[PDB]
């Protein structure tokens, strides 16, 4: 294992953080859910631009005090539910957050999850991507259920990270 | 009908059944449940066999009479079951006697098989050194082999089988004590059902070292007459001829429930219950964990610190093998910490903690628990990457999670202990408030913020030494 990348998952309760982690790292999903108590840990190694990295993923909670695990995180997946507008609405407060408890030079990806719920969409992809480039965040929509873009999401952020090559 | 409504609902399981059976003073309910035992899966009820049999002995006749019919039924369809009953019946009474004799009234081959094993162990008492003992054992195990493959089995085995051969050269004695326990390997031919199957035919016969389990199977197999058969498997048991295993069985049950609880919830704690067999109040057998050795001796053969050994045996901090092992360490630590706390396990030292090849720890000597009267050394904290470490924080996170889980199923646990306390002379029940103190230790009244602090306090306590 060449490198070690620590990444955190944050977001409102219900958006799919815990299932994102289980899909991407153990390829498992569940409709029935247990609220994450504090923190959960899972790991998976990938290669980007020819280089072997290892990601340590932390599934936090929506138990307000999970803050400490933030420290020494190169990347954070901030997730909202496309089908629940309020979860997207609090993304502004979630970016004010990262600008209080986390590295000011951290890689962030905005994630619209549950893209499979086509008919229930409450947040338009354009509106999201607009806010995305209005800010300094990378953007994508995933479905943990059908596994659309789940691999893509991780591989994107990890590649973005590696672009921090020091000379 | 409101009661009967519940009993006929999906909510009704063997757990609930025993609780009402144990508590209800209504003879109509007791009798009703006695009958309902038959509908449940054999496997589910088996787990509670020590409780049922204890109740039979120590409770009102009404309660007993409701249980007996089901027991006899099982006894009639399985001699294994018969065996385990008779042994338990005897051990837990020193009401019982009437039924034990009826069950024993067939099993002679097995009882002599078991008798001899016990007899062997008692003789080694005259040999004052460990290795002196080992040589008498190896010799004497060879005498067992002279008895053909017999109409006997290891109740500690997951399955039905016949014992064919004992690889005596591989057996070893575990300490130098007066009534020292000893480990043996046993060869068996698997069955589909023991009760209907011919004893296998003899196959004529014609070095022991520290090695992984699969390497030991190869070596024993290759040398064995029966080894060519696909039917052939290798088992292992520890034989304790003069040590009580009734507390050991109780702890086992508690560990198994907690294991299920943490499995049911989604808390990735890790623990390892090892099977127990009560033979008398005097004597028992244990199914040992393979690919594991005590921390203390791990430090005596390696001459290393715990962290260093991990690094040697698995790899550098950049390796998969290490991080996997570290994770398994942390998860097994949180599990057993919680178990030690809940059961108030004492006498905790590196002689009583095993390390497996994947990095889990395993506690083993469950004397001194509950009313009868765990350490987080820096050596352990080092393996976790240190106090500021994420993996250490995670250790604390797991403990809380596992504590929150336990509370949600507290009653399943207390039940197991509370019944066993019945008419009991076990040292762990010496107090007036054994079960009552146990319940307090779940802190059911506490809020989670309160529990975080208690978890913090727990960890702080574990460090003082
Ligand atoms: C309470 O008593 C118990 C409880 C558990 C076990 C047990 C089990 C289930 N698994 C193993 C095991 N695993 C390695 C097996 N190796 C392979 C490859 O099969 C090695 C050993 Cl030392 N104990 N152990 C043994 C005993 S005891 O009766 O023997 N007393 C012990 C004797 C050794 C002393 N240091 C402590 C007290
Ligand atoms: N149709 C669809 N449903 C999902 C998807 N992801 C999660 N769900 C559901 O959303 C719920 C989210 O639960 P969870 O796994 O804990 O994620 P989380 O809410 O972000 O994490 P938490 O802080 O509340 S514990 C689950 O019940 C899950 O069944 C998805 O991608 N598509």
């Amino acid at each position: 294992y060449d490198y070690l990348f620590k990444v955190v998952l944050i977001g409102d309760s219900g958006v799919g953080k815990s299932n994102l982690l289980s899909r991407f790292t153990r390829n498992e999903f569940n409709l029935e859910s247990k609220s994450t108590i504090g923190v959960e840990f899972a790991t998976r190694s990938i290669q980007v631009d020819g280089k072997t990295i290892k990601a340590q993923i932390w599934d936090t909670a929506g138990r307000a005090i999970t803050s400490a695990y933030y420290r020494g995180a190169v990347g954070a997946l901030l997730v909202y539910d496309i089908a629940k507008h309020l979860t997207y609405e609090n993304v502004e407060r979630w970016l004010k957050e990262l600008r209080d408890h986390a590295d000011s030079n951290i890689v962030i990806m905005l994630v619209g999850n549950k893209s499979d719920l086509r008919h229930l969409r409450a947040v338009p992809t354009d509106e999201a991507r607009a806010f995305a480039e209005k800010n300094g965040l990378s953007f994508i929509e995933t479905s943990a259920l059908d596994s659309t873009n789940v691999e893509a999401a991780f591989q994107t952020i990890l590649t973005e990270i590696y672009r921090i090559v020091s000379q | 009908s409101w009661l009967l409504r519940l009993f006929e609902s999906k909510l009704f399981d063997i757990s609930m059944a025993i609780s009402y059976l144990y508590n209800s003073k209504e003879p109509g309910v007791q009798a009703y449940i006695g009958n309902r035992l038959f509908c449940f899966r054999n496997e589910d009820v088996d787990f509670y066999l020590p409780q049922l049999l204890n109740m039979y002995i120590h409770m009102d006749e009404d309660v007993g009479d409701a249980i007996k019919p089901y027991i006899v039924h099982r006894c009639r369809q399985s001699i294994n079951f018969s065996l385990q009953c008779a042994l338990l019946l005897g051990a837990y009474s020193s009401r019982g006697t009437k039924l034990r004799k009826l069950i024993l009234s067939r099993l002679a081959p097995e009882r002599e098989f078991i008798k001899s094993l016990m007899a062997i162990g008692k003789r080694l008492a005259t040999l004052p050194t460990k290795e002196q003992k080992t040589q008498r054992l190896i010799s004497e195990l060879s005498l067992l082999n002279h008895k053909l493959p017999a109409r006997v089995w290891l109740p500690t085995a997951g399955f039905d089988h016949h014992v064919v051969r004992v690889p005596h050269t591989q057996a070893v004695v575990l300490n130098s004590k007066d009534k020292a326990p000893y480990l043996i390997y046993v060869e068996v031919l698997e069955c589909e059902n023991f009760d209907t199957t011919s004893v296998p035919a003899r196959i004529p016969e014609n070095v022991a070292l520290k090695e992984p389990w699969q390497e030991k199977v190869r070596r024993i197999r290759e040398g064995s007459p029966y080894g060519h058969l696909p039917n052939w498997r290798l088992l292992s048991v520890i034989v304790k001829c003069g040590d009580d295993l009734r507390q050991e069985l109780l702890a086992f049950q508690v560990l198994k429930q907690l294991q299920s609880i943490w499995e049911q919830e989604r808390v990735p704690l890790w623990i390892k219950p090892y099977k127990i067999l009560v033979i008398s109040a005097d004597s028992g057998m244990i199914e040992p964990v393979v690919n594991a050795v005590s921390i203390h001796q791990v430090k005596k053969q390696s001459q290393l610190s715990l962290l260093d050994y991990f690094l040697q045996e698995h790899g550098s901090y950049t390796t998969e093998a290490f991080l996997s092992a570290q994770r398994n360490f942390v998860q097994s630590c949180a599990g057993y910490c919680l178990v030690c706390y809940l059961l108030q396990v004492k006498d905790r030292h590196n002689g009583n903690i095993l390390l497996d090849a994947e990095g889990h720890i395993i506690h083993i000597d469950f004397g001194f628990i509950l009313s009868s009267s765990f350490k987080l050394t820096t050596e352990f904290v080092d393996v976790m990457g240190g106090l500021d470490g994420d993996m250490f924080n995670y250790y604390k996170m797991l403990m809380l999670q596992g504590l929150i889980a336990a509370r949600k199923h507290m009653d399943k646990v207390v039940q197991i202990v509370e019944i066993m306390q019945q008419g009991s002379q076990l040292p762990c029940f010496h107090g007036s408030s054994t079960i009552r103190n146990l319940k307090e230790r779940f802190h059911m009244s506490m809020t989670e913020e309160q529990l975080q602090l208690l978890v913090e306090q727990m960890v702080d306590g574990s460090m003082r030494s």
